[PDB]
């Protein structure tokens, strides 16, 4: 699976919050990528590896 | 001969819609419109760079 | 032979109805339903893989 | 006992906060396993042990 996002919104509360974040919003979902490859995401100055 | 390329096939969801009793799991996301009918038309994806 | 094969048993209830005076301790979920009213019909189970 | 959850919103906050999770909501209820065996959680990419 890649990163699939809804809304601008909700990734940004990913980047912001990598344990707590909600994966289900109430129509909204996020789908965080599993694969062997491990990228580190740079938006802004925060960083999620 | 060792420099090599690995394959993969990168899986991907668009469109979706979630059952009626919706809930969420985090406060910090605030949105104006009304909770029972959203809709994603779109899907926002990380790019290489 | 020390390969040994070890057994056990698991159990878990579906259905359950919890007393009408009711509370929470969770300060972030906010399920949409009627508080009151709802009850359990199904169970979720995480699989061995 | 085993890992069963009446919702998937119990199940969530389980995976993404681990102490504090509601134990039990208004109407469902969640119960963490208790078996000789421990067993690493993995749900997207959060992992609860």
């Amino acid at each position: 699976p890649a990163l699939s996002a809804s809304s601008r919104a909700l990734i940004d509360e990913f980047m912001s919050v990598k344990q707590t974040h909600a994966p289900i919003h109430y129509g909204h979902y996020i789908i965080e990528e599993v694969a062997p490859v491990r990228r580190i995401l740079k938006f802004g100055n925060k960083v999620v590896f | 001969p060792l420099n090599r390329r690995m394959q993969y096939s990168y899986y991907f969801p668009v469109g979706l819609f979630m059952p009626n009793p919706k809930y969420t799991t985090s406060a910090a996301i605030k949105m104006l419109d009304n909770p029972t009918q959203q809709l994603p038309v779109e899907a926002w994806i990380v790019n290489k760079n």
